[PDB]
């Protein structure tokens, strides 16, 4: 599954949910602090929905887990995340994923 | 015809004065270049290349004749025959090979033949100093 | 990259002046009709006026319009003086744009005194930039040629077929963007799903100058020779299709691609001919139908599919063995290609082209083993035996069976196809009512090569009728297993090319048996 | 002799020398290539790529035979690294011994003399590109390792 | 068939097509002479600075010693460039203008000597900078092949040659004797092997393609058409006999026996047998034009024109023979 | 030797028939050796 | 930073941000294909002077308006956390 824990407090009540649109400035790392990815490098909070799947499964249930306004950390065990058949060049073929998430503006 | 394994150096049998230009019907010592043996005769597979040890003046000695009849050389365009000194026999194709044929080659096995064929005479082109 | 800029708008300014030109002209063209057909009162003038300004194929008349570049040669334009002069000064704007007649004022200048002061300032030692500044400065003194090199790839659309022609572009890019990477299974898959997009647009048919000016058909062959310099057949036939497809446009495509018959023929072969549409498809497709590229025809061409011919007929096919079938010594099935090819080039439009008959036949004569086992002076099988041989290898699986191929109808099919070559090879019946000396000989040759009682027998053979046998059950001569009437139809044209009909006995004879 | 022998032309020369000089090299490596000598400086390695060390060599044929194992080594394989440069055909002649090259790497005498000459084989034949295999990359990738 | 009746794009393309053949090709721009004159100047170089013996090259020195650099790197095969055939073509006709001058009215001597001398200066432009030497090495790379670049080559080599100018000639002698190749004379005589003649089958396959005459894709006429398949490639082969009777000129007796036997080489070519053969084998092409054509009470135009191509080729023959045995040759 | 060259004594030929396009074939097949016109070609030496 | 360094981050960025499109543009820039529009039959050979008086003067080329047609660029944006899932190529 996928483990949370706060960082900052959220406002905590206005939590996303099914078909909504959330933006979030996120930064991935490897489980031994390697970083791999970084939404304020680009500068663009990254735009996604929940319901079609287009990110991993645990990112989804972290998102949704959190409220508005919450700065969370997440960590995704390998079943949840790519598994065996990891991003070639990216991540290794068995790894666990820490995102340092913060939720805004949820519409 | 590029290649090394076609070189051939002739050696006078006179004993020195091999310098001076040949002359027909001398006898003679054709070695091959890169292995360093020496042509002759011998009665058990014809005419092969033999070792230093085995080469001797009555099998290893070759003359250049002007024709086949039995009774100096320009170095381009001679048609010098080749003759085996103390024998009859030239240096001939051994006759078409229907196998060889069938292999399209063109290893045509050299022979020492009586009369050989018309086609005997050959020319001899140096090669560079290089090579 | 600026001079190629300069290059575009000078071709853009030349577009847009030949729409608002043409437009003119075609009003003025209309209202010179309109008073010719009203007024005609001096019919012969007008008959006459008609005859050529009118009733020609429009590239003439338009080239007739625009011959009034010369005050000597004007008096035969009929166009007003202000159209006239409106095409001189755009003729004029245009040259003085080229450049056609300190500080540099312009680009061109700049360009040529920075090569020259470079030049004159150091001995340059880079290879590649003095190419780079010679290039540039030849563009710079050559304005004028430049353009001129660069209008044939210009081309005109009208505004309505803009959005698939810029998917046809992307699709053509993909080919191009394909060329670099070393052949696989996904380019291989992309390259299949890019050709096919481009069979399904309409502006592939619809403009095919566009496609030709676009160069399409090189970079496909280009993509072919690559992949067959075997591996990724599947590709190859698709190319093959593509090139048949462009053949069949129109005829200057099939122009177009003539050129690289020899190729197309020369890497035709028995492997590459086995699966799918095969360049010598493109080879047939690029003579078909087209009597001056059939006269234009190389012996040399003629010659080695004749070699292929013969090869084929000496020794059996590696496949079939491989695959399990019986061996019998030559190939069918593999000369079937051939023979199709050589009476595609032969027979054109109906009739028979003789010097390609001449030559065919003298290559054939000279080399028998293009018969095989039958017509075979050394063999001497005979026509009606190697048929009834067939026929009863056909008859029993021992021998038939190893199914996909079966060799017991390709004897039929093969003798058939050398049959209707050999009668399609024929002389024209006018030319032996004139006597002409190769005309007979040629007949002589053909009577001399097989026999009216061959072929009065081979057709006097029944076939399989299909008859009802089982209740509710149609037993059917199942087909490329038995004897078709194909090899009749073939081989009675034969007969009436060569042979003809003697008289109203030799007639009544045939049309009994 | 036969390294200063194949030396390539220096840089420094003109155009036209330095070109006859490169055909003169190549006519030569290919008289050589073409009788066998290749062959003869690949059994000389093999033989001599038994003895894991110096100390395992002097065990059959003594220490003073031994003392020059490495050097001989070293030559050999700056020999065939010359014969092998700047010759296409030659090159290409390593389709088939691309692993004798590749399983070697590792070792630790003349290691630049073998890493050298797989990269002139690599530069010159697409051969050797189009039958690479993954393990060969992974040696590759070990020898930084 | 009205005008007026066609696509708007379509006339639009016929129209520029149209122009492009009318307008665009008939207008002549001469443009060669001043961009070889503007090359040539040497700018300030040698006023900056004059303790430098070989000073820098000139532009267009730099521009012919690039070619002769692009021409002796060691190639398979000599491959297609633009550039050069451009750069030879304007090299060629600025040295062409005094030869192709650029009712009859006698010509004084001294314009005859001034237009020689004009010619000898205008060819001592490109000839002191390595063109005789580039000509050579772009002929030797061309392995015997036809093409548009070997075309080019012989035409600013009979340009450089052109009145016999004996300065060249000893330059392309010296060069050849110095570097002793065969890479020259095995490529000119696969060249001269290459040449074509009268073609009888040609003619008659021509002949019923016009009778046909059956429009493809191009409205009634099928504006599908060559100068003649009989004889292809004429002006090649008239340049190339040209150039050789340039080399000869003078009665130079080097030439006159290089050519015989190339001494100092490991192999010789005897071009003046290769040329006999050649005559040869034209006189049997028009003697079988003869015969063809001896049971037809008139001549067609057709023949007619072939007659004087092969007629004009073996003038240029007999032209080429004739310079080689001007000189007392024995 | 090649088209348009001398024949010369002692040198082989092939003949073919102008009308039938057929060599002087020597046929032997039969055991009884004889001279026809056929597809088969065979050397003849046209000796003064 | 160093020269060598510079010219290497340079060159990656050009690599891997600028190469394939820059490449299919050059491949398409060779083709001058022109549709028929009101912006086509607006363009001029010679723009006219602003003061007035004033002709066969060159404008600042590049500057002009072009309408040959040339294919868009494609591109797309680089996420390692979507799933992961025949397929297109991927884009830059």
């Amino acid at each position: 599954g996928v483990e949370i824990e706060t960082i900052s407090p959220g406002d905590g009540r206005t939590f996303p949910k099914k078909g909504q649109t959330c933006v979030v400035h996120y930064t991935g790392m490897l489980q031994n602090g390697k970083k791999f990815d970084s939404s304020r490098d680009r500068n663009k909070p990254f735009k996604f929905r929940i319901g079609k799947q287009e990110v991993i499964k645990g990112f989804e249930e972290g998102a949704a887990q959190m409220s508005l306004g919450q700065r969370a950390k997440l960590t995704c065990t390998p079943d949840v995340a790519y598994g065996a058949t990891g991003h070639p060049g990216v991540i290794p073929p068995n790894a666990t994923l820490i995102f340092d998430v913060e939720l805004l503006n949820l519409e | 015809c590029t290649h090394a394994r076609s070189l051939w150096r002739l050696e006078p049998l006179r004993i020195s004065w091999s310098g001076s230009h040949l002359r027909w019907g001398q006898p003679l010592r054709i070695r091959h270049v890169t292995t360093g043996r020496y042509l002759a005769l011998t009665e058990d597979q014809g005419l092969v290349v033999v070792d230093a040890c085995k080469a001797h003046t009555k099998a290893t000695s070759f003359c250049f004749r002007v024709s086949k009849e039995k009774l100096e050389i320009k170095y381009g365009e001679s048609l010098c025959f080749v003759q085996h000194v103390a024998s009859g026999l030239w240096l001939t194709y051994a006759a078409p090979d229907p196998k060889a044929l069938r292999l399209g080659v063109l290893k045509k096995k050299a022979i020492l033949h009586q009369e050989g064929h018309m086609d005997d005479a050959l020319f001899l082109t140096r090669c560079q100093q290089e090579e | 990259y600026f001079c190629d800029q300069e290059l575009q708008h000078r071709v853009e300014s030349l577009a847009a002046f030949a729409e608002r030109y043409v437009d003119k002209l075609q009003a003025n063209q209309r209202s010179r009709y309109a008073l010719l057909m009203r007024a005609f009162t001096m019919s012969a003038a007008e008959t006459a006026r008609r005859t050529r300004e009118f009733r020609s194929p429009p590239q003439e008349q338009i080239n007739m319009l625009l011959h009034f570049k010369d005050e000597a040669d004007e008096e035969d334009c009929p166009l007003p003086e202000d159209i006239r002069q409106d095409l001189q000064d755009f003729h004029q704007d245009l040259l003085a744009h080229c450049g056609i007649q300190k500080k540099p004022q312009s680009l061109q200048e700049l360009v040529s005194h920075m090569v020259v002061r470079w030049a004159q300032e150091d001995y340059v030692q880079s290879p590649e930039l003095v190419r780079a500044m010679f290039s540039l400065l030849h563009r710079q003194y050559d304005g004028l040629g430049e353009l001129l090199r660069a209008l044939p790839r210009a081309y005109t659309i009208s505004p309505s077929s803009v959005e698939d022609t810029m998917s046809l572009l992307e699709c053509l890019g993909q080919i191009r963007s394909l060329l670099i990477v070393q052949m696989g299974p996904q380019e291989e898959n992309l390259m299949i799903q890019s050709i096919g997009n481009i069979m399904n647009n309409k502006v592939f048919y619809q403009h095919p100058n566009l496609m030709r000016a676009l160069g399409m058909h090189e970079t496909v062959m280009e993509v072919m020779v690559n992949v067959l310099g075997i591996r990724f057949p599947k590709m190859v036939t698709s190319c093959c299709r593509f090139l048949c497809y462009f053949c069949r446009i129109s005829r200057q495509n099939q122009r177009s691609m003539f050129d690289h018959l020899s190729y197309l023929l020369e890497n035709s072969g028995i492997g590459l001919g086995m699966q799918g549409s095969t360049p010598l498809d493109v080879a047939a497709a690029s003579v078909i139908d087209n009597n001056e590229l059939a006269l234009a025809l190389q012996e040399q061409d003629l010659e080695k599919v004749v070699s292929y011919l013969a090869g084929c007929g000496l020794q059996s096919c590696p496949m079939l063995l491989a695959k399990g079938y019986p061996d019998i010594g030559w190939n069918p099935c593999g000369g079937e290609r051939y023979l199709d090819f050589l009476r595609f080039a032969v027979f054109v439009n109906g009739e028979s082209v003789e010097e390609n008959a001449n030559v065919v036949v003298r290559l054939l004569i000279r080399k028998p083993e293009c018969f095989g086992p039958a017509l075979r002076g050394e063999g001497g099988s005979g026509l009606l035996a190697a048929i009834e041989e067939a026929i009863r290898i056909s008859e029993d699986p021992a021998r038939d069976g190893p199914n996909r191929v079966h060799l017991g109808h390709a004897i039929m099919s093969f003798y058939a196809a050398l049959i209707d070559l050999l009668g399609r090879c024929a002389p024209e019946m006018h030319l032996i009512q004139a006597g002409k000396g190769e005309a007979l000989r040629i007949r002589a040759i053909l009577r001399s090569l097989v026999p009216l009682d061959d072929l009065v027998g081979i057709i006097s053979l029944p076939l399989q009728i299909p008859t009802l046998g089982k209740d509710g059950a149609l037993v059917q001569p199942k087909m490329s297993a038995s004897f078709v009437p194909d090899h009749k139809a073939s081989m009675v044209l034969f007969l009436d090319r060569v042979y003809g009909i003697e008289n109203q006995d030799f007639l009544l004879h045939v049309l009994d048996v | 002799d036969l390294i200063g022998y194949f030396e390539p032309p220096s840089e420094e020369l003109q155009h036209e020398e330095k070109q006859s000089k490169l055909r003169s090299l190549r006519n030569r490596q290919s008289l050589f290539q073409e009788e066998g000598m290749l062959s003869l400086v690949l059994n000389c390695i093999d033989r001599l790529n038994v003895y894991t060390t110096a100390a395992h060599f002097a065990e059959y044929a003594g220490e003073e035979a031994a003392e020059s194992w490495k050097e001989i080594v070293n030559l050999l394989y700056e020999l065939l690294a010359s014969l092998i440069r700047g010759n296409r055909a030659n090159c290409a002649l390593f389709s088939t011994n691309l692993d004798w090259v590749v399983s070697k790497l590792d070792r630790l005498e003349a290691s630049s003399g073998i890493l050298e000459v797989l990269y002139c084989v690599l530069i010159e034949s697409p051969e050797v590109l189009n039958i690479i295999q993954e393990n060969h990359i992974k040696s590759i990738i070990s020898l930084l390792d | 068939t009205p005008l007026y009746n066609l696509p708007t794009h379509r006339a639009c393309n016929m129209f520029l097509e149209s122009y492009k053949a009318a307008w665009i090709l008939t207008e002549d721009h001469s443009f060669e002479d001043r961009m070889i004159d503007d090359l040539s100047k040497a700018g300030e170089q040698e006023e900056e600075e004059e303790e430098v013996e070989e000073k820098k090259p000139d532009p267009l020195h730099q521009l012919v010693l690039h070619f002769s650099r692009t021409a002796l790197t060691e190639k398979s095969k000599l491959d297609e460039d633009y550039l050069y055939m451009a750069y030879a073509d304007i090299m060629a006709k600025s040295c062409h203008l005094e030869e192709g001058g650029e009712e009859e009215v006698e010509v004084s001597f001294e314009e005859k000597e001034m237009e020689k001398q004009r010619l000898l200066y205008q060819q001592s432009r490109l000839h002191t900078r390595g063109a005789a030497e580039m000509v050579l090495q772009m002929i030797s790379a061309c392995k015997g092949e036809t093409g548009a670049m070997v075309s080019s080559t012989l035409k600013l080599g009979i340009s450089i040659l052109n009145g016999g100018n004996a300065e060249v000639q000893q330059k392309m002698l010296d060069y050849l004797k110095d570097k002793k190749e065969v890479g020259f004379f095995q490529s000119i005589q696969a060249l001269m092997q290459t040449c074509s003649v009268l073609d009888l089958n040609a003619f008659e396959r021509q002949n019923k393609a016009e009778g046909l005459g059956m429009v493809n894709e191009d409205g009634t006429v099928i504006n599908r058409q060559n100068g003649e398949k009989v004889m292809a490639d004429d002006e090649f082969t008239q340049d190339l006999f040209r150039f050789l009777q340039l080399l000869c000129e003078g009665h130079n007796n080097d030439f006159q026996n290089y050519l015989r036997t190339q001494t100092g080489n490991t192999t010789t070519i005897n071009i003046i047998i290769c040329t006999v053969d050649y005559l040869l084998r034209l006189q049997e092409s028009i003697s079988d034009f003869y015969w063809y054509y001896s049971g037809k009470d008139v001549i067609e135009e057709q023949g007619k024109r072939n007659f004087s191509k092969a007629m004009s080729v073996a003038k240029q023959v007999f032209n080429s023979l004739t310079e080689y045995i001007q000189g007392p040759c024995t | 030797r090649s088209e348009g060259e001398k024949v010369r004594v002692g040198d082989d030929l092939i003949l073919v028939s102008v009308s039938s396009e057929r060599y002087l074939h020597l046929s032997t097949a039969s055991g009884e050796l004889q001279v026809d016109a056929s597809f088969m070609q065979t050397l003849w030496n046209m000796n003064p | 930073l160093p020269g060598p360094l510079r010219a290497g981050y340079y060159d990656l960025l050009i690599s891997i941000h600028l190469e394939s499109a820059c490449r299919s543009r050059r491949s398409m820039l060779s083709e001058y294909i022109v549709p028929l529009t009101p912006e086509t039959r607006a363009i001029t050979l010679f723009p006219p002077g602003r003061k007035g008086g004033n002709a066969r003067r060159h404008g600042l080329p590049g500057v002009g308006v072009t309408t040959s047609l040339r294919p868009p660029h494609h591109f797309s944006p680089p996420c390692f956390v979507a799933a992961l899932p025949e397929a297109p190529a991927r884009l830059s």
